[PDB]
């Protein structure tokens, strides 16, 4: 029961929740159908958060990522 | 994989733990302690060890908990 | 000897400052470590249990009562 | 926002040392030795211990999220 922040390079800001235990890659997919195939494909989906890229097969729980802070998504 | 994000040091912490316990005790004899300290690259000078046992298991219980591990090592 | 001594003593292990409760999100590793039943939801029904007014925290003498009558 | 470390020797020695969050391991080291002296904990000689971490000396000391109920401890090398 976890809320990923999430900012595109538009300024625009957002919030996908999922479970501790899905991994990068459904955030992907959940930022696919919040955001538009068209746009926030998964394929071209790079989540960068504190500077770094997160990895597809991750549980999310496993970055201890703080609601404080906001994941970066790229394409 | 320079910029691969890394896992939380916690979350690193848990696996290695969970490595050491194949029986899900939720516990580590407290033998193990160094051992997992070292391979966590915390500082293992054999008196500092001993300290650690005594905050770690007070009541003498001759164990190592998880969670007073974590609380202890990774907030 | 009466397993409610070593119940006391592992709590009293996750409670190293003698406030005589844990935070309730400890509750899951107690109840692991002394092989007592740990389905989510069951945790979570003794959870309301021993801490009625949702104020997060296990008290040890509900929790002894609970586990060892 | 003063914070209180509370020194554990590992030959079983207790004290405690006052300083602010945005001061450095240097000058923890150096209240270490005024309260011990420079006979028994030199300040070269030093080594500090927290999370199992050894503090390096250039850090302010909130980076390392002190807890009062916890304690550093201190190596002499």
């Amino acid at each position: 029961a976890v809320t990923i922040t999430l900012k595109t390079l538009q300024q625009q800001t957002f919030k996908i929740r999922m479970e501790p235990d899905e991994t990068v890659k459904v955030l992907k997919e959940k930022i696919e159908a919040e955001k538009g195939r068209d746009a926030f494909p998964v394929a071209g989906q790079k989540l960068i958060y504190a500077g770094k890229i997160l990895s597809d097969d991750v549980p999310i729980r496993d970055y201890r990522i703080d609601e404080k802070n906001f994941v970066v998504v790229m394409v | 994989m320079a910029l691969v994000a890394p896992e939380a040091p916690s979350e690193q912490a848990r696996r290695v733990f969970q490595t050491y316990d194949p029986e899900d005790n939720g516990f580590i004899p407290d033998s193990l302690l160094e051992d997992v300290m070292k391979a966590l690259d915390l500082v293992s000078d054999p008196e500092y060890i001993n300290l650690m046992k005594n905050k770690l298991d007070p009541e003498g219980l001759g164990i190592i908990l998880l969670g007073p591990f974590l609380q202890e090592f990774f907030p």
